[PDB]
């Protein structure tokens, strides 16, 4: 009856928790009684029997869950007779059926999945008890029973023999539900799109009844002897919501004996390991010396490719009874093999204490960990957890939540900010120039004199961020969004700027920020690495750190790396692609030369030393990567410790200083911890948003108004060219006319992102004037022109003409 | 007379006349002489592999001709006796011989029944291309095998074969005989695996079609032929039939026993066999996925209380 | 009357399944739906055919 808490929360409320000291005290005998429970529970769903019955609410409070059991407890004896859902990837949507009171059978069965869930969960908590159990007693229960090494050995064989059954019909259609998916995918990239019966092609009432059941009944019949080359196997998702409760609970109860057991010049070395978002679950990675850049990291060759929904597939590159494959789609072949590899493996205290228990998973296969079988039904799980997310995966220990993309990290960020905008009643004004020197100078001084007024060892906590342009007397959040971009604008430009020494009363000149290698994606340039430079680059970051919490983006592209500093962790090799990809690759040829057997040849006749030169962007001059490091040459033994220092020395060594003050200047407006749950990719979302305009993301988010009084019909086709033409414009063009529209190049990383909603006011015909918009409120007018090609032009030009009208 | 232009099955009427006699130079107006029609296409089919082979579509020789066979029951069935090209001659049944003769060869039956298998790969429209794939693409698609071909020849040769039973039983009487060809060795095992492959192809068409007829409440022997037809295949390969309808058993009961059946909307049981019939071929007129191109009575007082009663949307149980 | 209505069945159900699995059930009404054993009643009576078709070829 009680709903488990989203939050995690202690409450454990006393009707629980006096169940939980119960069977504490008999934990021996309670195992058993509670793997009996478990049976009675599961026997109804497993068998097809479980009656079918209304939906229900689960309570919030403990109060009313109480009150709805006292309707069941308050019962007389019968006296004698007296005497007288995320949606689903397009190569997957065909396996679900949905748009992506009355009693009904699968409502039972997953009910009846969740009470099974409940008691698995507490007879895996009672035998994570047993290490602890002659401490725990003692410190909790005055009196319990006495178990020992032997009945802790007994316990364990006893419950998985209960579990057994339920585990064989788990995998029986797991394993059949992923070579399903497998196959469709399979089939999808090999078949021709344009074919009617193509999954992304399709990505009467009772006729359509009758052909989905025959043709239901013709598939089921071709994969039992694998006759199903050319067809797509017919499978719903839906229907598998209590298999899905039933494994995630399966999963927590081998990943809790898991954690019983677990409770230089080498690639070895920390700097080449892949990192963070780069290690698919159970995969074993592809070496990175071995694929090119172009094809180990998608993410690298098109840095815009990043979406909120992107799958973590494209970005990074496609990829015992557990190493066999799940080939089979039958069912009843999966678990006749099952069943086969199982029975080839079936066929005080004495002595240790229990602290020394050692329980395993070690039946149905030799060793068992939750990631090979992650890997095992990935497929499964990724359409699970946009399936199930709100239903199974919102159980406690749901294992869904490990498959949750950018939102849900997000969701969890965006709590975070709420809760410390909330704290402080102090705001944040500006008053700036537009012009970029006056720009630059007049912000860092204002940061400086708020920032140095308040407790510089504190985080700059502020309930709403206010600007105001001189001139302009706009006001508020809007103009704090024109505002941002126009200062990351300031910061990203390629022209000289004023002397920052103006800012320390709150010449190195050289550029805020520069691109290297081959990318308009940006790191900071040192200068002259003067006091006043990193001055204006701590209040940098706390522009950053202001925006997050305001949920307004900062449009200052910056690289992977850098955003890594930012978050305070570690930076790798595979950052290097996103420093430079030309320069990434190159080393890696470099140390595949390593391997060659000229490979002394080789670095000798190129003249390499551990000593690089600089361009002018990066400060210039030739720097040592190493003391002494002009030399000291590169060998084909020390590749590794020269293309890492490289890699080091130009991601961060060259901007050391820069990087560290702007890494303070986040950590002095936010919590270190709020940035512990994000990689590069969540920290670029928030803050840059979309680097790539996508469109559509665009459209979902927009509303119109119309001022022409025109008719909606001669209305939508206007609204149509626009896309179109939208649609038709380069990455340059499109950032423009985001832009334009709300003077900020990147799209929102999600619905919640924009504040208020951005919206297109068709204004009366005229095809003499341009479009313009106000920005501070996301709202674009544009003419309702005579014709496309007229729309096309005037809106290019509007967009491409920075020098934005007052309007 | 089109052979290589661009032509399309059109949407109108088909009560109509063909007009390439009189638009075009057409060369199908002359028979020519059957009997050496005849007697070329026996010196083919022994001479030469060809029977063997798909043509530009893919499709065998067989199911070519199974349907050729039908088309022309149905054109045929509407011929009556009496610079124009002379009208109201008899149609031709080279068709119905050529698919009677074809069958009679193990060759050309093999290839068909065993056409879909890794072994027997289509080379065209049919997942053929498969080499560029990653390696784990490739050995889940290169496990499966298809059978629309199959399912189709076998569905029309039963049902859309309304005015014929030779057909089946050369199949059948050929099966057999290989069947029974144990002085050979090899070919006993081939011909176990031609028959039972067969056999669940019929075992697919059975089943859909008895599934979709109403019984009738009146006992009748009407046992319509669609029906009546997997029958007398399964009891001329009884000892075969029997095991492979227990694995189609099999695969019915286990979404329900283990609850895994999906979800389905209600539909009624069809009446006549015409409409029944109908309903498959929405099932059985389907084209293999091309590969990418190249670029309730009351219950007794003492029992109601175990009923949740008062004595179109998809659910478990009506599935 | 409808949520907890659900809610009271279902728990109802949940109990009664507990209190049979050890014969734990002398003053109550097992809680039982037949509606449910529709595939069951199907599954039944083709079994049933089975054998009664083995006993007629015994008879026979």
């Amino acid at each position: 009856e009680m709903a488990s808490s989203k939050k995690k929360n202690n409450f454990i409320p006393q009707p629980i928790g006096k169940c939980k000291r119960v069977f504490q005290a008999l934990l021996p005998y309670a195992v058993e009684e509670l793997c009996n429970v478990a049976e009675s529970l599961i026997v109804p769903v497993r068998m097809g029997i479980a009656r079918p019955t209304a939906p229900f609410t689960l309570a919030s409070t403990s109060i009313d869950a109480m009150q709805g059991s006292e309707e069941l407890f308050s019962v007389e004896p019968l006296p004698p007779r007296p005497s007288s859902a995320a949606q689903a990837p397009r190569s997957m949507q065909w396996a679900v059926r949905n748009t992506q009171n009355a009693s009904s059978y699968l409502t039972s069965a997953s009910s009846l999945a969740r009470a099974y869930s409940i008691v698995i969960r507490q007879i895996s908590d009672l035998m994570g008890l047993i290490p602890k159990y002659n401490h725990l007693v003692y410190s909790q229960i005055p009196a319990a029973v006495k178990l020992t090494y032997q009945d802790a050995v007994n316990l364990q064989n006893y419950v998985e023999e209960k579990l057994i059954p339920t585990w064989n019909w788990m995998v029986s259609i797991m394993d059949s539900t992923e070579a399903q998916l497998r196959y469709g995918s399979a089939l999808a990239s090999a078949g021709d799109p344009g074919h009617p019966n193509h999954p992304l092609h399709a990505s009467q009432g009772m006729m359509s009844a009758r052909g989905d059941f025959l043709n239901y009944a013709l598939s089921l019949m071709r994969s039992h002897n694998d006759e199903h080359s050319d067809v797509l196997p017919v499978l719903d998702v839906c229907s598998l919501k209590h298999v899905a409760y039933v494994f995630q609970a399966l999963i927590y109860w081998i990943k809790a004996m898991n954690q019983q057991t677990t409770l230089e010049t080498g690639q070895n070395h920390p700097f080449f390991r892949r990192s963070d978002s780069m290690t698919f679950l159970g995969c074993i990675p592809p070496n990175p010396f071995e694929v090119p850049l172009a094809e180990a990291i998608p993410l690298a060759d098109q840095p815009h490719l990043l979406q909120p929904n992107a799958r973590k597939e494209d970005l990074f590159g496609r990829p015992n009874c557990l190493e066999v494959l799940p080939t089979k789609m039958s069912y009843a072949a999966n678990l006749k093999n099952v069943m086969n590899m199982q029975n080839r493996q079936k066929k005080e205290s004495e002595g240790p204490p229990l602290t020394s228990f050692r329980p395993q998973c070690s039946f149905m296969g030799m060793v068992i960990s939750h990631d090979m079988l992650l890997g095992r039904w990935r497929l499964s799980l990724e359409l699970f957890g946009r399936v199930f997310m709100e239903d199974v995966g919102a159980e406690p220990g749901s294992i869904l939540t490990e498959l949750g993309g950018f939102e849900v990290k997000e969701s969890k960020f965006r709590r975070e900010m709420e809760k410390l905008r909330n704290q402080q009643s102090r705001d944040l004004s500006l008053e700036v120039d537009r012009d970029r020197d006056l720009l630059i100078q007049q912000t860092m001084r204002q940061l400086n004199n708020h920032f140095g007024r308040r407790c510089a060892t504190t985080p700059m906590a502020v309930h709403r961020v206010k600007v105001t342009f001189k001139d302009e007397p706009g006001e508020g959040s809007g103009v704090a969004r024109s505002f941002y971009t126009a200062i990351a604008q300031a910061f990203l430009s390629n022209e000289k700027l004023p002397n920052l020494e103006c800012i320390q009363n709150a010449d190195d000149n050289a550029p805020l920020f520069y691109q290297p290698g081959k990318r308009g994606f940006y790191t900071p340039r040192p200068g002259k690495n003067t006091e006043a430079r990193l001055n204006c680059f701590r209040n940098i970051g706390r522009i950053l750190g202001l925006c997050l919490l305001q949920n307004e983006l900062c449009p200052i592209t910056l690289n992977r790396h850098v955003i890594k500093v930012l978050l305070g962790r570690k930076v790798n090799w595979h950052d290097f692609a996103f420093f430079d990809p030309v320069m990434y690759e190159s080393l890696r040829q470099l140390i595949l030369a390593s391997q060659s057997s000229d490979a002394d040849a080789v670095f000798s006749a190129m003249d390499l030393a551990f000593a690089i030169d600089l361009c002018k962007e990066e400060g210039g001059g030739q720097v040592e990567l190493i003391p002494n490091g002009v030399n000291i040459p590169v060998t084909p033994q020390n590749v590794y410790e020269y293309v890492r220092k490289y890699a080091e020395h130009r991601m961060l060594v060259v901007a050391e200083q820069p990087l560290h003050a702007m890494r303070k200047g986040l950590l002095d407006v936010l919590p270190k911890n709020s940035l512990e749950d994000l990689t590069a990719e969540d920290f670029r979302l928030l803050v840059n948003g979309c680097g790539e305009v996508n469109v559509q993301m665009l459209i979902s988010f927009t509303s119109f108004n119309d001022e022409s009084g025109e008719n909606a019909e001669k209305l939508l086709q206007f609204k149509r060219w626009f896309w179109s033409i939208v649609e038709k414009m380069s990455m340059t063009e499109r950032q423009d006319l985001v832009y334009f529209w709300t003077s900020s190049p990147s799209l929102p990383a999600s619905e919640e992102g924009f504040q208020p909603m951005p919206s297109i006011t068709i204004r009366p015909p005229d095809d003499q004037h341009l479009p313009t918009a106000n920005t501070c409120i996301s709202r674009l007018y544009v003419p309702l022109y005579s014709s496309k090609q007229i729309l096309k032009q005037k809106l290019l030009l509007a967009i491409k003409t920075k020098n934005f009208g007052f309007v | 007379c089109h052979k290589g232009h661009d032509c399309k099955l059109k949407r109108t009427s088909p009560t109509a006349y063909c007009d390439c006699w009189e638009k075009c130079k057409c060369k199908t107006l002359i028979a020519g002489q059957k009997s050496a029609r005849l007697d070329l296409l026996y010196r083919l089919l022994t001479a030469t592999n060809l029977v063997t082979l798909p043509n530009s579509r893919g499709e065998h020789l067989l199911l070519f001709l199974v349907q050729t066979v039908a088309r022309q029951t149905v054109e045929h069935c509407q011929y009556r006796p009496p610079d124009m090209p002379d009208h109201d001659l008899e149609p031709p049944r080279f068709a119905q011989l050529a698919l009677e003769r074809v069958l009679q060869d193990w060759n050309a039956l093999k290839s068909m029944i065993m056409f879909g298998s890794q072994e027997n790969k289509d080379p065209l429209s049919a997942s053929s291309r498969i080499g560029h794939l990653l390696p784990e693409e490739q050995v889940y698609l290169n496990q499966q095998s298809g059978t629309i071909r199959l399912d189709c020849f076998t569905h029309c040769l039963i049902v859309k074969c309304t005015a014929d039973i030779l057909l089946l039983d050369t199949l059948l009487g050929t099966l057999v005989k290989e069947l029974q060809n144990k002085y050979t060795p090899g070919r006993r095992e081939e011909a176990i695996a031609v028959t039972m492959r067969f056999l669940r192809s019929v075992a697919r068409v059975f089943v859909i079609l008895s599934v979709e007829m109403a019984s009738s409440k009146k006992k009748n022997n009407f046992i319509p032929q669609p029906i009546g037809k997997c029958k007398r295949v399964f009891q001329a390969l009884l000892p075969y039939a029997v095991e492979e309808l227990c694995n189609v058993a099999e695969s019915l009961i286990v979404p329900v026993r283990m609850g895994i059946a999906r979800p389905t909307a209600p539909f009624t049981l069809a009446s006549t066999s015409i409409d029944a019939m109908q309903g498959s071929e929405e099932l059985f007129s389907v084209e293999p996925l091309p590969p990418r191109p190249s670029s309730a009575a009351q219950a007794p007082r003492s029992m109601q209380w175990a009923v949740r009663n008062t004595q179109n949307a998809s659910s478990y149980l009506t599935s």
